[PDB]
């Protein structure tokens, strides 16, 4: 294999943003929150865009409020490095978004907008597009030397890069003026959507295109997406130890691959490492003989047998992406006994992360 | 104490719920070939234009028609449908307002997955209209064309705004067709004919979007079915060895003594590390359980299926439906 240098990565100053990538569900949200949490341990003045913390993470922190702005994460006085934090509110990003473009003025108008506020603000690939223009604001604000982005959760990995282009080429759709805001063809259209859709539902739209007054959408996605591409960025996937969130990883690393743009490696997270030598037919024969003859022992016996099962299938499933991707270095990170959802907790996985 | 009351073989109309991840989509396919053991028929329907089902099955893109697509026990039958919700759009065009050559002009320019898209309701009206459809469908002898419908639905965020009938329609036209026909969706998502089941995992927030659903849910008066804890994992330690294990107490004189007896002896490191398995476990198992308590205030009933020790296959589409009928579901 090849063993991933978090720690190496993290305390070079010249790493200005870290994007933790991946499927949903595989830790991108506590592994960007424990690498930014080591960095800040390191010196540095680091920002962490988290998505999703989980409740009692998020109150860790400090950004359990309703606020879509970093905040300073108090950490012990030996600490020589500053932790920022911020949750991203995607609906008011949008908000921060509109205003930028189209002044506070019309934003008083488009805001208030109820095809806005249902509709406009929840479309397919907001979410990405959000967290693309949050890391925007970010760095253009030169408020610190590290950036962590995580990224929002998805079945699909790729969405993360792909999501916000899409939403933008939507956004700049020729049929949003002609068909809301005469032809043989658009007439048809426009009759059809007149006689189906509701009148209030239909002038609320047309008035968001007229508001709103933006191929701008789409400019904007590829002006955020090319500060992906700027010098100092890591990509770090991230996976659990299951097969589809390796699929996930590894259609990831492709892409990385083709588009030439820096991955530090793979977070090959939640692994069960053998803590007793034992083999696991011996366990079961052990176990098997206890059984016709003190429940503890065989229990215990079966216990360590699934745990080597689950460690056999864990092996595999890196072996075939590490076949795949010879030249992707790796960490394993285990499945802690607790959960990931305090300060100390961050401390105990970024120990793994950078080991 | 039961997870499959009775009055649950009544239900015409099943919709499998619960957050991403937690196996709506193979327990929806498992509940579909469990119903149609026994010479019945049951409708298999997605509506996400996911390609859940084909993805499911290992097969190609499904079209928009009702297929075979398994073959359930002493010659059941499970159909499916992909709905295509632009066909969808098109048959409602036609059928509702003979706007068929607006349909198919607006389809050559990309304009009914934009309508689709800029209308949320629209979506919602034309699904659930056409999952009510194939629940009141009528064979030549006015008897129904499937003895269940199985709907691998939104999940636990998106449920309760995907069966308000009263807010889909808010947002179409006044008069014509479609407001006599939303009457009709209400009624049968109202009725004993229907049942909402919700997936979940023995996991913080899968456990707390069940919760949140069935509350949301039970204010709008729809009924729910059963709460189906997926992927279960075996306990391997009696109730007192177990409460123990998690504080970090595992005795082992008694374990190195019983390892004596199976001709067993481990080194220092080996049987430190042995221990430490079990606690890690327990610890595991324990959380597990204070999860699994917050579910027992609902007085709903509850199923529960193992975990498929490899990647989910046809195979173990059989094993979860035999799960599910050993446990009452018929
Ligand atoms: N190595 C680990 N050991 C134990 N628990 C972990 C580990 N990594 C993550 N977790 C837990 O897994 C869950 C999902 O993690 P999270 O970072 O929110 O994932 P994601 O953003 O990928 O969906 C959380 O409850 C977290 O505490
Ligand atoms: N009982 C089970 N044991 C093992 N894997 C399962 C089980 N149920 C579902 N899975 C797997 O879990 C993942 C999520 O399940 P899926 O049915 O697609 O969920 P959902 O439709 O709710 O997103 C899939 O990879 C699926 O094969
Ligand atoms: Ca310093
Ligand atoms: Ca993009
Ligand atoms: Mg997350
Ligand atoms: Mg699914």
């Amino acid at each position: 294999p090849k063993t991933l240098d978090m720690g190496a990565i993290l305390a070079d100053t010249s790493n200005r943003v870290v994007v933790c990538c991946g499927a949903g569900g595989v830790g991108k949200t506590t592994t960007a929150a424990a690498l930014a949490l080591r960095a800040a341990e390191y010196g540095r003045t680091v920002v962490v865009l988290t998505i999703d913390p989980a409740k009692r993470l998020a109150q860790a922190l400090g950004i359990n409020d309703l606020g879509n702005t970093p905040q300073r994460v108090p950490l012990a006085p030996e600490v020589p490095g500053e932790l920022h934090a911020m949750m991203l509110d995607m609906r008011r990003t949008f908000d921060e978004m509109v205003m930028q473009y189209s002044g506070p003025e019309r934003a008083q108008s488009i805001l208030d907008n109820q095809f806005y506020q249902t509709v406009a603000t929840s479309l397919a690939g907001t979410q990405e597009y959000m967290a693309m223009e949050k890391l925007g604001q970010l760095l253009s604000q030169d408020r610190w030397d590290l950036i962590v982005v995580d990224t929002p959760p998805s079945r699909n990995a790729l969405d993360f890069l792909d999501a916000p282009k899409r939403l933008g080429s939507f956004m700049d759709s020729r049929l949003w003026r002609l068909l809301l805001a005469i032809t043989g063809v658009m007439g048809l259209a426009m009759k059809a959507l007149s006689t189906v859709l509701g009148s209030q539902m239909l002038a609320d739209a047309a008035a968001f295109v007229q508001s709103l007054d933006a191929g701008g959408f789409r400019e904007k996605a590829d002006r955020t997406y090319a500060l992906l591409k700027r010098r100092g960025t890591q990509f770090v996937v991230v996976s659990a130890a299951e097969p589809d969130a390796l699929r996930e990883a590894s259609f990831f690393v492709d892409r990385l691959s083709q588009e030439s743009m820096p991955l530090a490696g793979l977070v090959f997270n939640r692994t069960h490492p053998m803590l007793c030598a034992l083999p696991i037919e011996r366990a079961i024969d052990a176990a098997e003989t206890l059984d016709a003859e003190t429940s503890l022992a065989a229990a215990v016996l079966r216990i360590h047998a699934e745990r080597g099962q689950t460690a056999k299938r864990e092996i595999r499933l890196l072996s075939r992406f590490t076949g795949a991707n010879p030249t992707v270095p790796v960490v394993g990170v285990p499945s802690l006994p607790f959960d990931v959802s305090d300060l100390e907790a961050l401390r105990a996985l970024a120990d793994q992360l950078t080991t | 104490s039961v997870g499959w009351p009775s009055r649950l073989s009544g239900v015409r109309l099943h919709l499998v719920t619960g957050k991403g991840g937690t196996g709506k989509s193979t327990i929806a396919a498992a509940l579909a070939l469990t119903l149609a053991a026994g010479g019945r028929k049951v409708l298999l329907v997605e509506v996400e234009g996911r390609q859940g089902i084909a993805q499911l099955f290992d097969v190609p893109p499904l079209p928009y028609q009702e297929l075979k697509i398994a073959t359930a026990e002493r010659g059941g039958q499970v159909n499916a449908l992909a709905i295509d919700i632009e066909a969808a759009f098109l048959e409602y065009l036609d059928m509702f307002y003979n706007l068929g050559i607006a349909g198919r002009a607006m389809r050559r320019i990309g304009a009914v997955e934009f309508a689709t898209t800029i209308a949320p309701g629209l979506r919602d009206v034309l699904l659930t209209g056409k999952i009510k459809e194939t629940v009141v469908r009528l064979d030549k002898n006015k008897l129904p064309v499937y003895d269940a419908i199985v709907v691998d639905a939104p999940p636990t965020g998106r449920i309760a705004r995907f069966l308000d009938v009263t807010k889909a329609v808010s947002d179409l036209a006044k008069g014509g067709p479609v407001h006599a026909q939303s009457e009709g969706v209400v009624k049968l998502l109202h009725s004993n004919q229907t049942a909402i089941h919700l997936v979940t995992l023995l996991e913080a927030l899968p456990v707390q979007e069940t919760l949140e659903a069935i509350e949301e849910l039970a204010q709008m008066e729809l009924p729910i079915g059963s709460v189906i804890v997926n992927r279960n994992i075996p306990a391997h330690l009696e109730p007192q060895d177990l409460a123990k294990a998690a504080e970090g107490e595992v005795d082992a004189d008694s374990v190195r003594a019983g390892l004596l007896t199976a001709g067993v002896k481990l080194p220092d490191a080996d049987f430190a590390g042995l221990l430490t398995e079990t606690i890690q476990h327990a610890t595991r198992i324990t959380a597990r359980a204070e999860i699994a308590q917050q579910l027992d205030a609902l007085q709903v009933p509850r199923l529960e299926l193992p975990t498929v020790s490899d990647g989910v296959d046809l195979g173990s589409l059989y094993e979860l439906s035999e799960s599910l009928a050993q446990q009452g579901v018929r």
